[PDB]
């Protein structure tokens, strides 16, 4: 029951309240592919130690002469960490005579500005944290304003590779470029292990999907087919998995050993331009198709984890030197009765310690 | 960093280079030298007979490779030692030679083999 | 204008004592938001002791 528009004497009803909340997108987050590390200073060291063989060369017996082998090769190197902070105040000129949405004439309390606040600063810090692991998995680690924080290539030594599927010719070899990405992972892997490079994640956009989808050879490869994954993929709901943070399933696409999941996450910044997720720095021909090929977490196994998450402490009076946290939300009176700040921290960095496995993929021809 | 990367360095070469010496009493492939200036002296680097690094067009006058690592700034080698020593006598080393800048290897091991070090293949 | 008294009934007087930093002293502050009126202002007549 509230004022009628037009006159201040009759009444009408308020009946509810309708809500934009804007879209989030969380599924590098929710992956668990990123293990949390905490940390108590506020650099990381990290030793890199490698060797090399070599074939005999055939020497002859008489003449008693030998071959010998080089020795290895140890280094080290230092990752920065990034800062977040955000403030958030509450003052009484904002709840003192402010009418609370979607009711009639009760007013705004503390809690409810609080609890909103609040979410909001979680949010975006939540929304940070995937763009932030997003272009870890890129293999450079860009702010979103742009400045360079660790790029992975560089400081491991190594050259980023990428794929052309070529998706536009139709006589292209899918299986070919596959089988490129495929063996990619397993010879530079160099763990010394066994690797089975069909333990991949190969996360794509909405243009390269639909260009893989509906190519001549895969889909008259599975038209002629008689089992059910034929029948779902041809005429069938095509998003098995999912549970994004906007849809509740994600496009994938089974062809070979490996799928392909469509990921429409992206995000804007202060300055209003846009950050998608699966994009390649430079690219942007609209009609090219671009992708990103990570390992599983169950390829090189538990103990060789090359996702990792550092934490450490914020800058505050009494917590230095002690583990860090995934965020840290403080409460501050202002004096006088006239308000309440909000502080938000998180100092973190995603890194790859083997950056030559991240692989891109684009649908264009080199 | 501003430039993106933080190297904080490579481990110096280690003192294992040395196949086969003379072994002395007294040690008979090895002697010591005078730390000439402010000079930064690693493993597999070739000397003159006054204790500097071989140059472009001094060749001829290689008189050991040096077996220790050595810092300037603190006048010691790697190991506490006050001195800086190389292998000038019969012995046979390893590939890994540190080359000065613009000076051929093949005059720097013959002048070496000259004086009986020899070099081994290394894969 | 305060916390903890916005969108309350007010009073006629409003005292509050804060202390300064390191115990250097008290300080006070008086508030009153208050504004009084008549429902009927032709009741409210003035009279002069001069012709007019």
């Amino acid at each position: 029951l509230t004022n009628s528009e037009k006159s201040r004497f009759f009444l009408a009803d308020l009946t509810g309240e309708v809500q934009s909340i804007p879209n989030t997108y969380g599924y590098i987050s929710g992956l668990g592919l990123f293990r949390s590390a905490p940390q108590t200073q506020t650099t990381f060291l990290m030793d890199l130690t490698d060797w090399d063989i070599s074939l005999l060369d055939a020497v002859d017996r008489t003449s008693r002469k030998a071959e010998t082998s080089a020795p290895e090769r140890v280094r080290q190197i230092s990752f920065p960490m990034m800062y977040f902070k955000e403030v958030e105040s509450i003052t009484p000129d904002e709840i003192q005579g402010v009418r609370q949405p979607g009711t009639a004439n009760e007013l705004t309390t503390e809690a409810v500005v609080r609890a909103k606040k609040l979410m909001k600063i979680r949010t975006k810090f939540d929304i940070t944290r995937e763009f932030l692991f997003m272009q870890a998995l890129k293999g450079k680690v860009i702010d979103a304003n742009g400045v360079l924080y660790a790029d992975l290539y560089k400081q491991f030594d190594v050259t980023k590779k990428t794929i052309y599927f070529d998706l536009d010719n139709p006589n292209s070899d899918i299986d070919a470029h596959i089988e490129d990405l495929r063996m990619h992972m397993e010879d530079e892997a160099k763990t010394g292990t066994v690797i089975n490079g069909e333990e991949i994640h190969i996360v794509v956009d909405r243009t390269f999907f639909s260009k893989l989808i509906k190519h001549p050879k895969i889909r008259d490869a599975y038209l002629a087919q008689q089992t059910p994954l034929a029948w779902q993929q041809i005429t069938g709901s095509l998003r098995t998995g999912g549970t994004d943070g906007v849809q509740a399933h994600m496009n994938r696409f089974y062809y070979g050993g490996v799928v392909f999941v469509q990921y429409n996450g992206k995000f804007k910044d202060k300055r209003g331009k846009t950050h998608t997720l699966v994009s390649i720095d430079g690219v942007s021909d609209t009609n090219v198709g671009v992708g990103h090929a990570f390992p599983n977490v169950a390829m090189l196994g538990e103990a060789n984890n090359i996702f990792e998450v550092a934490y450490a402490p914020c800058p505050k009076m009494g917590y230095a030197n002690t583990l860090g946290q995934e965020l840290y939300v403080f409460e501050y009176e202002k004096d006088r009765d006239e308000g309440i700040d909000f502080e938000a921290h998180s100092y973190m960095l995603p890194y790859c310690t083997r950056p030559q496995l991240l692989v891109d993929v684009r649908s264009d021809a080199e | 960093a501003y430039q993106g990367f933080t190297k904080l360095g490579e481990r110096e070469p280690l003192n294992d280079i040395i196949l086969w010496e003379e072994i002395t009493p007294t040690g008979h492939s090895r002697k010591e030298y005078a730390p000439v200036a402010s000079t930064e002296y690693r493993v597999g680097e070739v000397l003159k007979a006054d204790g500097s690094k071989v140059a472009a067009g001094q060749e001829a006058q290689a008189d050991s490779v040096c077996i220790v690592n050595f810092y300037a700034d603190l006048q010691l080698s790697y190991h506490g030692q006050l001195k800086v020593v190389g292998i000038y006598r019969d012995a046979e080393l390893k590939d890994l030679l540190k080359l000065e800048s613009g000076v051929d290897a093949a005059a720097v091991k013959s002048a070496l083999k000259a004086k009986g070090i020899d070099f081994v293949p290394t894969g």
